[PDB]
Protein backbone atom coordinates (compact mmCIF):
# COMPACT_ATOMS: atom_id res chain seq x y z
CA UNK A 1 0.00 0.00 0.00
CA UNK A 2 1.12 3.31 -0.96
CA UNK A 3 1.97 4.68 2.88
CA UNK A 4 2.86 8.34 3.03
CA UNK A 5 4.06 10.82 5.56
CA UNK A 6 3.81 14.23 5.67
CA UNK A 7 4.94 17.08 8.31
CA UNK A 8 3.58 20.24 9.07
CA UNK A 9 5.07 23.04 8.37
CA UNK A 10 2.71 26.05 8.95
CA UNK A 11 -0.71 26.63 9.39
CA UNK A 12 -2.43 28.74 6.91
CA UNK A 13 -6.58 29.47 8.02
CA UNK A 14 -9.64 28.13 8.45
CA UNK A 15 -12.46 26.81 5.41
CA UNK A 16 -15.47 25.00 5.56
CA UNK A 17 -18.89 24.98 7.04
CA UNK A 18 -17.96 22.55 10.17
CA UNK A 19 -15.43 24.63 11.66
CA UNK A 20 -12.77 21.97 12.04
CA UNK A 21 -11.09 21.91 8.74
CA UNK A 22 -8.18 23.70 8.54
CA UNK A 23 -6.56 24.33 5.25
CA UNK A 24 -2.97 23.11 6.01
CA UNK A 25 0.26 23.33 3.98
CA UNK A 26 2.38 20.21 4.65
CA UNK A 27 6.27 18.67 3.81
CA UNK A 28 6.04 14.92 2.71
CA UNK A 29 9.05 13.21 4.73
CA UNK A 30 10.31 10.75 2.15
CA UNK A 31 12.13 12.25 -1.14
CA UNK A 32 11.52 15.79 0.00
CA UNK A 33 11.50 20.08 -1.54
CA UNK A 34 8.18 19.45 -2.75
CA UNK A 35 4.95 19.85 -0.90
CA UNK A 36 0.69 19.98 -0.74
CA UNK A 37 -1.91 21.88 0.85
CA UNK A 38 -4.69 19.73 2.47
CA UNK A 39 -7.25 19.76 4.85
CA UNK A 40 -6.84 17.98 8.31
CA UNK A 41 -9.92 17.03 10.36
CA UNK A 42 -9.17 17.14 14.25
CA UNK A 43 -6.76 19.16 15.99
CA UNK A 44 -3.14 19.59 14.77
CA UNK A 45 -0.41 21.75 15.59
CA UNK A 46 3.14 22.55 13.89
CA UNK A 47 5.40 19.56 13.53
CA UNK A 48 2.63 16.79 13.44
CA UNK A 49 2.79 13.82 11.23
CA UNK A 50 -0.13 12.63 8.96
CA UNK A 51 -0.95 9.66 6.69
CA UNK A 52 -1.30 10.62 3.12
CA UNK A 53 -3.29 8.14 1.38
CA UNK A 54 -3.31 9.31 -2.18
CA UNK A 55 -0.27 10.54 -3.31
CA UNK A 56 -1.00 13.87 -5.55
CA UNK A 57 -4.67 15.19 -4.57
CA UNK A 58 -4.90 18.97 -2.62
CA UNK A 59 -8.42 20.30 -2.18
CA UNK A 60 -8.65 23.98 -1.45
CA UNK A 61 -12.31 25.12 -1.11
CA UNK A 62 -15.27 23.87 1.81
CA UNK A 63 -18.26 25.23 1.60
CA UNK B 1 27.43 -2.85 52.44
CA UNK B 2 24.37 -5.81 53.62
CA UNK B 3 21.29 -3.81 53.86
CA UNK B 4 18.87 -5.99 56.37
CA UNK B 5 15.18 -5.89 56.29
CA UNK B 6 14.60 -3.17 58.66
CA UNK B 7 11.74 -3.60 62.18
CA UNK B 8 9.33 -3.04 59.22
CA UNK B 9 9.45 -5.81 56.84
CA UNK B 10 9.09 -6.23 53.16
CA UNK B 11 8.63 -9.07 50.55
CA UNK B 12 11.52 -10.04 48.88
CA UNK B 13 10.03 -10.07 45.25
CA UNK B 14 8.94 -6.27 46.44
CA UNK B 15 12.36 -5.81 47.50
CA UNK B 16 14.16 -7.49 44.31
CA UNK B 17 12.55 -6.36 41.24
CA UNK B 18 11.20 -2.71 42.11
CA UNK B 19 14.52 -1.37 42.81
CA UNK B 20 16.34 -2.78 40.18
CA UNK B 21 14.01 -2.06 37.01
CA UNK B 22 11.29 0.57 37.39
CA UNK B 23 8.69 -1.86 36.42
CA UNK B 24 4.87 -2.11 36.24
CA UNK B 25 3.33 -4.61 39.06
CA UNK B 26 5.12 -7.04 37.46
CA UNK B 27 6.07 -5.98 33.58
CA UNK B 28 8.92 -4.31 32.32
CA UNK B 29 9.73 -0.89 30.63
CA UNK B 30 12.23 -1.43 28.77
CA UNK B 31 11.35 -3.16 25.19
CA UNK B 32 8.54 -2.73 23.03
CA UNK B 33 8.38 0.85 21.34
CA UNK B 34 6.42 1.84 18.44
CA UNK B 35 6.30 0.06 15.33
CA UNK B 36 4.80 2.85 13.50
CA UNK B 37 6.58 5.85 12.37
CA UNK B 38 3.72 8.68 13.60
CA UNK B 39 2.02 9.17 16.56
CA UNK B 40 5.49 9.99 18.26
CA UNK B 41 5.00 11.76 21.92
CA UNK B 42 1.24 10.82 21.60
CA UNK B 43 2.69 7.68 22.96
CA UNK B 44 3.16 8.23 26.96
CA UNK B 45 5.27 5.29 27.70
CA UNK B 46 9.13 6.22 28.78
CA UNK B 47 7.54 7.52 31.18
CA UNK B 48 7.26 4.77 32.92
CA UNK B 49 4.54 4.01 36.16
CA UNK B 50 3.77 1.29 38.76
CA UNK B 51 -0.08 1.50 38.27
CA UNK B 52 -1.78 3.72 36.52
CA UNK B 53 -3.46 5.93 39.13
CA UNK B 54 -2.49 9.67 38.90
CA UNK B 55 -3.93 12.80 40.26
CA UNK B 56 -2.90 13.83 36.42
CA UNK B 57 -2.96 17.27 35.28
CA UNK B 58 -3.44 16.97 31.97
CA UNK B 59 -6.61 18.22 30.91
CA UNK B 60 -6.13 22.65 30.77
CA UNK B 61 -3.66 21.95 28.10
CA UNK B 62 -4.69 21.60 24.36
CA UNK B 63 -1.80 19.02 23.78
CA UNK B 64 -0.87 18.12 27.46
CA UNK B 65 -3.59 15.48 27.37
CA UNK B 66 -1.37 13.50 25.33
CA UNK B 67 0.91 13.75 27.96
CA UNK B 68 -1.26 10.68 30.09
CA UNK B 69 0.04 7.57 30.29
CA UNK B 70 -2.25 5.54 27.67
CA UNK B 71 -2.56 2.69 29.95
CA UNK B 72 -3.85 5.32 32.32
CA UNK B 73 -5.86 6.47 29.55
CA UNK B 74 -7.64 2.68 28.86
CA UNK B 75 -8.69 3.43 32.53
CA UNK B 76 -10.36 6.96 31.70
CA UNK B 77 -12.18 4.98 28.54
CA UNK B 78 -13.90 2.27 31.21
CA UNK B 79 -15.40 3.85 34.06
CA UNK B 80 -18.42 5.37 32.31
CA UNK B 81 -21.67 5.17 30.65
CA UNK B 82 -23.64 5.63 34.08
CA UNK B 83 -23.34 3.05 36.08
CA UNK B 84 -19.31 2.81 35.88
CA UNK B 85 -19.00 6.70 36.60
CA UNK B 86 -16.06 7.65 39.41
CA UNK B 87 -15.03 3.68 40.46
CA UNK B 88 -11.62 4.23 39.78
CA UNK B 89 -10.51 1.10 41.64
CA UNK B 90 -12.95 -0.53 39.54
CA UNK B 91 -11.24 0.12 36.38
CA UNK B 92 -7.64 -0.50 37.23
CA UNK B 93 -8.69 -3.92 39.03
CA UNK B 94 -10.01 -5.07 35.50
CA UNK B 95 -6.72 -3.52 33.43
CA UNK B 96 -4.67 -5.52 35.74
CA UNK B 97 -6.71 -8.83 35.54
CA UNK B 98 -6.51 -8.19 31.53
CA UNK B 99 -2.92 -8.13 31.45
CA UNK B 100 -3.38 -11.65 33.51
CA UNK B 101 -5.08 -13.16 30.46
CA UNK B 102 -3.05 -11.86 27.43
CA UNK B 103 0.64 -12.47 28.91
CA UNK B 104 -0.90 -15.86 29.07
CA UNK B 105 -1.72 -16.74 25.33
CA UNK B 106 0.88 -16.09 23.46
CA UNK B 107 3.22 -13.87 25.70
CA UNK B 108 4.72 -11.16 24.02
CA UNK B 109 4.66 -8.53 26.47
CA UNK B 110 0.84 -7.79 26.71
CA UNK B 111 1.86 -3.57 26.34
CA UNK B 112 2.73 -4.59 22.91
CA UNK B 113 -0.91 -6.01 22.02
CA UNK B 114 -1.89 -2.45 23.46
CA UNK B 115 0.36 -1.06 21.29
CA UNK B 116 -0.47 -2.60 18.04
CA UNK B 117 -4.06 -1.87 18.91
CA UNK B 118 -3.97 1.52 19.13
CA UNK B 119 -1.58 2.01 15.71
CA UNK B 120 -3.67 -0.28 14.19
CA UNK B 121 -7.19 0.52 13.94
CA UNK B 122 -6.76 4.59 14.01
CA UNK B 123 -8.38 5.58 10.57
CA UNK B 124 -5.97 7.33 8.88
CA UNK B 125 -8.59 9.29 6.45
CA UNK B 126 -12.09 10.31 7.16
CA UNK B 127 -15.50 12.08 5.74
CA UNK B 128 -17.24 15.40 7.26
CA UNK B 129 -20.73 16.51 6.67
CA UNK B 130 -19.41 19.08 4.03
CA UNK B 131 -22.84 21.41 2.82
CA UNK B 132 -22.34 21.85 -0.97
CA UNK B 133 -25.62 23.43 -0.62
CA UNK B 134 -28.85 21.74 1.08
CA UNK B 135 -27.88 18.25 0.09
CA UNK B 136 -24.95 17.84 2.70
CA UNK B 137 -22.03 15.45 1.12
CA UNK B 138 -19.33 13.98 2.43
CA UNK B 139 -15.26 15.08 2.06
CA UNK B 140 -12.87 12.39 2.84
CA UNK B 141 -10.06 14.10 5.23
CA UNK B 142 -7.06 13.41 6.57
CA UNK B 143 -8.07 13.53 10.63
CA UNK B 144 -5.28 14.38 12.87
CA UNK B 145 -2.62 11.80 14.98
CA UNK B 146 -4.68 13.26 18.22
CA UNK B 147 -7.82 12.26 17.15
CA UNK B 148 -6.31 8.74 15.60
CA UNK B 149 -5.59 8.78 18.89
CA UNK B 150 -8.83 9.46 20.63
CA UNK B 151 -10.44 7.17 17.94
CA UNK B 152 -8.68 4.17 18.59
CA UNK B 153 -9.16 3.79 22.67
CA UNK B 154 -12.79 4.54 21.82
CA UNK B 155 -13.68 1.71 19.54
CA UNK B 156 -11.97 -0.13 21.92
CA UNK B 157 -13.75 0.62 25.04
CA UNK B 158 -17.25 0.44 22.99
CA UNK B 159 -17.62 -2.40 21.69
CA UNK B 160 -15.97 -4.52 24.30
CA UNK B 161 -18.75 -3.47 26.63
CA UNK B 162 -20.98 -4.18 23.54
CA UNK B 163 -19.40 -7.91 23.78
CA UNK B 164 -20.00 -8.17 27.67
CA UNK B 165 -23.37 -7.05 27.33
CA UNK B 166 -26.09 -9.65 28.18
CA UNK B 167 -23.62 -12.69 28.02
CA UNK B 168 -21.55 -14.68 30.39
CA UNK B 169 -18.15 -13.03 29.48
CA UNK B 170 -17.25 -10.51 31.34
CA UNK B 171 -15.62 -7.00 30.77
CA UNK B 172 -12.33 -8.22 30.89
CA UNK B 173 -12.64 -11.54 28.73
CA UNK B 174 -14.20 -9.27 26.11
CA UNK B 175 -12.04 -6.40 26.26
CA UNK B 176 -8.84 -9.08 25.79
CA UNK B 177 -10.51 -10.63 22.90
CA UNK B 178 -10.99 -7.33 21.41
CA UNK B 179 -7.09 -6.34 21.67
CA UNK B 180 -5.94 -9.96 20.12
CA UNK B 181 -7.90 -9.36 17.17
CA UNK B 182 -7.13 -5.68 16.49
CA UNK B 183 -3.09 -6.67 17.71
CA UNK B 184 -2.99 -8.37 14.26
CA UNK B 185 -5.62 -7.25 11.57
CA UNK B 186 -8.10 -9.53 11.75
CA UNK B 187 -11.40 -8.02 11.12
CA UNK B 188 -13.35 -10.13 13.80
CA UNK B 189 -12.96 -7.53 16.82
CA UNK B 190 -15.24 -4.43 16.74
CA UNK B 191 -12.82 -1.81 15.73
CA UNK B 192 -10.45 -3.28 12.86
CA UNK B 193 -14.73 -3.53 11.08
CA UNK B 194 -15.20 -0.26 12.06
CA UNK B 195 -11.62 1.06 10.93
CA UNK B 196 -12.57 -0.35 7.40
CA UNK B 197 -15.93 0.72 7.12
CA UNK B 198 -14.90 4.58 7.72
CA UNK B 199 -11.74 4.08 5.57
CA UNK B 200 -13.43 2.41 2.74
CA UNK B 201 -16.07 5.39 2.47
CA UNK B 202 -13.71 8.41 1.95
CA UNK B 203 -11.96 6.24 -0.73
CA UNK B 204 -15.23 5.71 -2.82
CA UNK B 205 -16.33 9.17 -2.44
CA UNK B 206 -12.82 11.59 -2.81
CA UNK C 1 0.87 26.14 -38.25
CA UNK C 2 -12.92 33.93 -23.81
CA UNK C 3 -14.02 37.19 -23.68
CA UNK C 4 -13.32 38.91 -20.90
CA UNK C 5 -10.65 38.84 -17.72
CA UNK C 6 -10.23 42.50 -18.69
CA UNK C 7 -8.34 43.81 -21.39
CA UNK C 8 -6.84 43.44 -24.52
CA UNK C 9 -4.09 41.41 -22.39
CA UNK C 10 -5.68 39.65 -19.99
CA UNK C 11 -2.38 40.55 -17.46
CA UNK C 12 -4.00 43.81 -16.46
CA UNK C 13 -6.67 41.87 -14.77
CA UNK C 14 -3.79 40.14 -12.87
CA UNK C 15 -2.55 43.87 -11.91
CA UNK C 16 -5.55 44.54 -10.88
CA UNK C 17 -6.75 42.60 -8.80
CA UNK C 18 -3.56 43.11 -6.91
CA UNK C 19 -5.55 46.60 -6.90
CA UNK C 20 -8.65 45.73 -5.67
CA UNK C 21 -7.58 43.52 -2.60
CA UNK C 22 -6.27 45.26 0.62
CA UNK C 23 -3.49 46.23 1.64
CA UNK C 24 -4.00 44.63 5.08
CA UNK C 25 -4.40 40.60 5.45
CA UNK C 26 -3.37 39.67 1.69
CA UNK C 27 -0.45 37.44 3.01
CA UNK C 28 -3.12 34.86 4.16
CA UNK C 29 -4.62 34.81 0.82
CA UNK C 30 -0.91 35.10 -0.78
CA UNK C 31 0.45 32.03 1.39
CA UNK C 32 -2.26 28.97 0.30
CA UNK C 33 -1.29 29.20 -2.74
CA UNK C 34 1.13 26.32 -4.86
CA UNK C 35 4.23 26.15 -5.91
CA UNK C 36 2.86 26.00 -9.43
CA UNK C 37 1.17 29.76 -9.06
CA UNK C 38 4.45 30.94 -8.47
CA UNK C 39 5.26 29.43 -12.28
CA UNK C 40 2.68 30.69 -13.87
CA UNK C 41 2.56 33.71 -11.77
CA UNK C 42 6.78 35.26 -12.66
CA UNK C 43 4.96 35.10 -16.95
CA UNK C 44 3.09 38.10 -15.83
CA UNK C 45 6.09 39.91 -14.48
CA UNK C 46 7.83 39.13 -17.51
CA UNK C 47 5.13 39.76 -19.33
CA UNK C 48 4.76 43.76 -18.22
CA UNK C 49 8.39 44.31 -18.17
CA UNK C 50 8.70 43.26 -21.45
CA UNK C 51 5.27 45.74 -21.95
CA UNK C 52 7.05 48.08 -20.06
CA UNK C 53 3.92 49.15 -17.82
CA UNK C 54 3.94 51.30 -15.32
CA UNK C 55 0.26 52.86 -15.49
CA UNK C 56 -1.72 50.00 -13.94
CA UNK C 57 0.80 49.00 -11.17
CA UNK C 58 4.38 50.05 -9.49
CA UNK C 59 6.89 48.19 -8.43
CA UNK C 60 7.29 48.02 -4.61
CA UNK C 61 3.74 46.16 -5.07
CA UNK C 62 5.51 43.60 -7.87
CA UNK C 63 8.33 43.84 -5.75
CA UNK C 64 6.09 43.26 -2.12
CA UNK C 65 4.28 40.18 -3.83
CA UNK C 66 7.85 38.73 -4.98
CA UNK C 67 9.40 39.71 -1.37
CA UNK D 1 -33.85 -21.30 13.17
CA UNK D 2 -32.39 -18.71 15.11
CA UNK D 3 -34.43 -15.38 14.96
CA UNK D 4 -33.11 -11.71 13.93
CA UNK D 5 -32.97 -8.68 15.50
CA UNK D 6 -31.26 -5.44 15.56
CA UNK D 7 -29.03 -6.79 18.65
CA UNK D 8 -26.95 -9.34 16.28
CA UNK D 9 -24.67 -8.03 13.70
CA UNK D 10 -22.57 -10.74 13.01
CA UNK D 11 -25.21 -13.03 10.80
CA UNK D 12 -25.10 -12.69 7.56
CA UNK D 13 -28.71 -11.48 6.30
CA UNK D 14 -30.80 -9.78 3.97
CA UNK D 15 -32.57 -6.42 5.16
CA UNK D 16 -35.42 -4.64 3.54
CA UNK D 17 -36.26 -1.06 4.50
CA UNK D 18 -39.55 0.29 3.24
CA UNK D 19 -38.54 4.31 3.20
CA UNK D 20 -40.82 6.75 2.72
CA UNK D 21 -43.91 5.25 3.68
CA UNK D 22 -47.28 6.50 4.25
CA UNK D 23 -48.35 6.25 7.84
CA UNK D 24 -50.36 9.29 8.69
CA UNK D 25 -53.43 9.17 11.31
CA UNK D 26 -56.64 11.11 11.37
CA UNK D 27 -59.20 11.73 13.92
CA UNK D 28 -63.01 11.03 13.60
CA UNK D 29 -61.13 6.64 17.60
CA UNK D 30 -57.90 7.52 15.24
CA UNK D 31 -57.98 6.37 11.69
CA UNK D 32 -55.42 5.96 8.57
CA UNK D 33 -55.73 7.96 5.71
CA UNK D 34 -56.16 6.64 2.91
CA UNK D 35 -60.26 4.48 0.40
CA UNK D 36 -62.56 6.24 3.28
CA UNK D 37 -61.12 9.64 2.93
CA UNK D 38 -60.35 9.81 -0.57
CA UNK D 39 -62.97 12.20 -1.26
CA UNK D 40 -61.82 14.28 2.06
CA UNK D 41 -58.26 14.99 1.40
CA UNK D 42 -58.44 18.25 0.13
CA UNK D 43 -61.33 19.02 2.59
CA UNK D 44 -58.41 18.13 5.38
CA UNK D 45 -55.77 19.73 3.36
CA UNK D 46 -53.75 16.46 2.73
CA UNK D 47 -52.19 15.06 0.13
CA UNK D 48 -53.03 11.91 -2.39
CA UNK D 49 -49.42 10.48 -1.86
CA UNK D 50 -49.54 10.67 1.71
CA UNK D 51 -52.48 8.40 1.64
CA UNK D 52 -50.68 4.82 0.64
CA UNK D 53 -50.59 2.68 2.79
CA UNK D 54 -51.92 -0.42 0.68
CA UNK D 55 -48.37 -0.43 -0.58
CA UNK D 56 -47.56 -1.04 2.25
CA UNK D 57 -49.46 -3.64 3.26
CA UNK D 58 -48.94 -5.01 -0.16
CA UNK D 59 -45.44 -5.31 0.52
CA UNK D 60 -45.25 -6.76 4.05
CA UNK D 61 -47.23 -9.21 2.83
CA UNK D 62 -44.93 -9.76 0.19
CA UNK D 63 -41.75 -9.78 1.85
CA UNK D 64 -43.00 -11.50 5.30
CA UNK D 65 -44.60 -14.76 3.22
CA UNK D 66 -41.60 -14.92 1.59
CA UNK D 67 -39.11 -18.25 2.18
CA UNK D 68 -36.58 -16.12 3.10
CA UNK D 69 -38.06 -15.16 6.49
CA UNK D 70 -39.22 -19.00 6.59
CA UNK D 71 -35.55 -19.59 6.16
CA UNK D 72 -34.71 -16.66 8.71
CA UNK D 73 -32.15 -14.58 6.97
CA UNK D 74 -34.74 -11.84 6.60
CA UNK D 75 -35.25 -8.44 8.32
CA UNK D 76 -38.50 -5.85 7.57
CA UNK D 77 -37.36 -2.07 9.02
CA UNK D 78 -39.90 1.09 7.61
CA UNK D 79 -39.61 4.57 7.21
CA UNK D 80 -41.92 6.72 6.85
CA UNK D 81 -42.62 9.91 4.81
CA UNK D 82 -42.09 11.94 8.01
CA UNK D 83 -38.85 9.75 8.38
CA UNK D 84 -40.41 7.15 11.33
CA UNK D 85 -37.69 4.55 11.30
CA UNK D 86 -39.50 1.19 12.87
CA UNK D 87 -38.03 -2.30 13.69
CA UNK D 88 -40.23 -5.47 12.64
CA UNK D 89 -39.62 -8.65 14.53
CA UNK D 90 -39.80 -11.19 11.41
CA UNK D 91 -41.90 -13.84 13.20
CA UNK D 92 -45.30 -11.09 13.56
CA UNK D 93 -48.29 -11.67 11.87
CA UNK D 94 -49.60 -9.54 9.44
CA UNK D 95 -53.67 -9.44 9.04
CA UNK D 96 -54.69 -9.94 5.58
CA UNK D 97 -57.54 -7.64 5.93
CA UNK D 98 -56.69 -3.93 5.49
CA UNK D 99 -58.72 -3.31 8.37
CA UNK D 100 -57.18 -5.12 11.03
CA UNK D 101 -53.25 -4.28 9.75
CA UNK D 102 -54.51 -0.61 9.86
CA UNK D 103 -55.91 -0.77 13.89
CA UNK D 104 -52.77 -2.90 13.92
CA UNK D 105 -51.12 0.29 12.42
CA UNK D 106 -53.29 2.85 14.74
CA UNK D 107 -52.14 1.14 17.79
CA UNK D 108 -47.86 0.54 16.68
CA UNK D 109 -48.09 4.50 15.74
CA UNK D 110 -50.18 5.63 19.24
CA UNK D 111 -48.49 3.12 21.70
CA UNK D 112 -45.08 3.02 20.01
CA UNK D 113 -44.20 -0.34 20.29
CA UNK D 114 -46.17 -3.61 19.40
CA UNK D 115 -45.31 -6.85 22.51
CA UNK D 116 -46.24 -10.23 22.05
CA UNK D 117 -49.57 -11.55 22.54
CA UNK D 118 -47.35 -15.01 24.18
CA UNK D 119 -44.21 -13.74 25.59
CA UNK D 120 -41.79 -11.19 26.79
CA UNK D 121 -40.21 -9.47 23.63
CA UNK D 122 -41.55 -6.74 20.94
CA UNK D 123 -43.01 -7.98 17.99
CA UNK D 124 -42.77 -4.11 16.59
CA UNK D 125 -40.31 -1.49 17.50
CA UNK D 126 -40.01 2.45 17.02
CA UNK D 127 -36.44 2.95 16.76
CA UNK D 128 -34.31 6.03 16.11
CA UNK D 129 -33.09 7.42 12.95
CA UNK D 130 -30.19 6.58 11.93
CA UNK D 131 -30.28 3.14 10.31
CA UNK D 132 -27.02 2.24 10.55
CA UNK D 133 -26.59 2.03 13.99
CA UNK D 134 -29.29 -0.21 13.71
CA UNK D 135 -27.99 -2.24 10.59
CA UNK D 136 -24.91 -5.09 10.90
CA UNK D 137 -21.33 -3.22 10.78
CA UNK D 138 -20.71 -5.19 7.22
CA UNK D 139 -23.48 -4.44 4.41
CA UNK D 140 -23.97 -3.62 1.18
CA UNK D 141 -26.41 -0.84 0.81
CA UNK D 142 -28.28 -0.58 -2.35
CA UNK D 143 -31.02 1.87 -3.91
CA UNK D 144 -33.41 0.29 -6.02
CA UNK D 145 -34.47 2.51 -8.97
CA UNK D 146 -35.77 2.37 -12.44
CA UNK D 147 -33.16 4.81 -13.56
CA UNK D 148 -30.28 3.09 -12.30
CA UNK D 149 -28.16 0.40 -14.14
CA UNK D 150 -30.08 -3.37 -14.33
CA UNK D 151 -28.28 -6.11 -13.61
CA UNK D 152 -28.94 -9.68 -12.17
CA UNK D 153 -29.56 -10.41 -8.63
CA UNK D 154 -28.11 -13.95 -8.14
CA UNK D 155 -24.27 -12.77 -9.07
CA UNK D 156 -24.16 -9.25 -7.52
CA UNK D 157 -25.32 -11.56 -4.03
CA UNK D 158 -22.70 -13.94 -5.02
CA UNK D 159 -20.51 -10.97 -5.26
CA UNK D 160 -20.13 -10.00 -1.38
CA UNK D 161 -18.32 -11.87 1.21
CA UNK D 162 -19.40 -15.01 3.45
CA UNK D 163 -19.93 -12.33 5.93
CA UNK D 164 -21.00 -8.87 4.69
CA UNK D 165 -25.31 -8.44 4.81
CA UNK D 166 -27.15 -7.26 2.38
CA UNK D 167 -29.52 -4.41 2.91
CA UNK D 168 -32.21 -2.84 0.29
CA UNK D 169 -34.25 0.67 0.44
CA UNK D 170 -37.58 0.86 -1.19
CA UNK D 171 -38.90 4.04 -1.75
CA UNK D 172 -43.17 2.98 -0.57
CA UNK D 173 -44.49 5.88 -2.51
CA UNK D 174 -47.14 5.99 -5.69
CA UNK D 175 -44.39 8.45 -7.69
CA UNK D 176 -41.45 10.68 -7.21
CA UNK D 177 -37.65 10.98 -6.95
CA UNK D 178 -35.88 8.02 -5.37
CA UNK D 179 -33.40 10.50 -3.91
CA UNK D 180 -33.88 9.48 -0.28
CA UNK D 181 -31.39 7.23 0.60
CA UNK D 182 -28.62 9.26 -1.46
CA UNK D 183 -26.55 10.01 2.10
CA UNK D 184 -26.84 6.33 2.71
CA UNK D 185 -25.79 3.85 0.23
CA UNK D 186 -23.18 2.27 -1.60
CA UNK D 187 -24.73 1.69 -4.93
CA UNK D 188 -28.24 2.54 -7.18
CA UNK D 189 -29.02 -0.69 -8.69
CA UNK D 190 -31.85 -1.57 -11.09
CA UNK D 191 -33.55 -5.19 -11.65
CA UNK D 192 -35.78 -4.82 -15.19
CA UNK D 193 -36.07 -2.47 -18.24
CA UNK D 194 -39.48 -2.10 -17.22
CA UNK D 195 -41.35 0.11 -14.41
CA UNK D 196 -42.41 -2.10 -11.54
CA UNK D 197 -44.58 -1.67 -8.01
CA UNK D 198 -42.35 -1.98 -5.25
CA UNK D 199 -43.83 -5.40 -4.26
CA UNK D 200 -42.59 -6.73 -7.46
CA UNK D 201 -38.75 -5.57 -7.35
CA UNK D 202 -39.39 -7.09 -3.45
CA UNK D 203 -40.45 -10.91 -4.85
CA UNK D 204 -37.27 -9.68 -7.50
CA UNK D 205 -34.46 -9.13 -5.22
CA UNK D 206 -36.52 -11.78 -3.13
CA UNK D 207 -36.33 -14.94 -5.12
CA UNK D 208 -32.78 -14.01 -6.45
CA UNK D 209 -31.54 -13.92 -3.17
CA UNK D 210 -33.48 -17.31 -2.56
CA UNK D 211 -31.58 -18.46 -5.72
CA UNK D 212 -28.01 -17.42 -4.71
CA UNK D 213 -28.31 -18.83 -1.46
CA UNK D 214 -29.92 -21.97 -1.96
CA UNK D 215 -33.31 -21.46 -0.03
CA UNK D 216 -36.17 -23.48 -0.97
Amino acid sequence: TPVTLAKVIKVLGRTGSRGGVTQVRVEFLEDTSRTIVRNVKGPVRENDILVLMESEREARRLR
Amino acid sequence: FTPVVLATPIPEEVQQAQTEIKLFNKWSFEEVEVKDASLVDYVQVRQPIFVAHTAGRYANKRFRKAQCPIIERLTNSLMMNGRNNGKKLKAVRIIKHTLDIINVLTDQNPIQVVVDAITNTGPREDTTRVGGGGAARRQAVDVSPLRRVNQAIALLTIGAREAAFRNIKTIAETLAEELINAAKGSSTSYAIKKKDELERVAKSNR
Amino acid sequence: MVLIAVNKTPEQYIMDTLLRIRMSQLEDALMVMPFSYVLKFLKFIDTVMQNKTLLHSHLPLICKNLF
Amino acid sequence: PPVLTSKDKITKRMIVVLAMASLETHKIKYVLLNDDHQGLLKKMGRDISEARPDITHQCLLTLLDSPINKAGKLQVYIQTSRGILIEVNPTVRIPRTFKRFSGLMVQLLHKLSIRSVNSEEKLLKVIKNPITDHLPTKCRKVTLSFDAPVIRVQDYIEKLDDDESICVFVGAMARGKDNFADEYVDEKVGLSNYPLSASVACSKFCHGAEDAWNIL
